[PDB]
């Protein structure tokens, strides 16, 4: 449950990111939308 | 052996000792650890 909690704290940290405080970079976007979404499924 | 010391005008008496070491496991287990991660959570 403490693992979850972290992993709860990095996917809210992950979800309000906006242009202003973060960068999207493009190889965490492909890997993030493109690999992944069609790996786990 | 503990004898008393000399009257100018307590008994003589034998004393056996334990020292004792208390083996933790129990509140390591319960108190310890889940403080350990509940300082983590503040983190
Ligand atoms: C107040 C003082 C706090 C003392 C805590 C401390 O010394 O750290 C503890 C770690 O930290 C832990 O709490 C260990 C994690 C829980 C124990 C589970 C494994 C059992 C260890 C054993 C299986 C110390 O625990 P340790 O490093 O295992 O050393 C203790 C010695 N022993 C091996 C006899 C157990």
């Amino acid at each position: 449950v403490t693992m979850v909690v972290v992993i709860c704290v990095i996917v809210l940290n992950i979800h309000f990111r906006t242009p202003s405080t973060h960068v999207l970079s493009e190889p965490v976007k492909k890997l993030f939308l493109e690999t992944l979404p069609e790996i786990l499924h | 052996l503990i004898q008393p010391s000399v009257d100018p005008r307590r008994r003589e008496e034998v004393t056996f000792y334990l020292i004792i070491r208390r083996k933790p496991l129990f509140y390591l287990v319960n108190v310890i650890a889940p403080c350990i991660l509940i300082t983590l959570l503040a983190i």
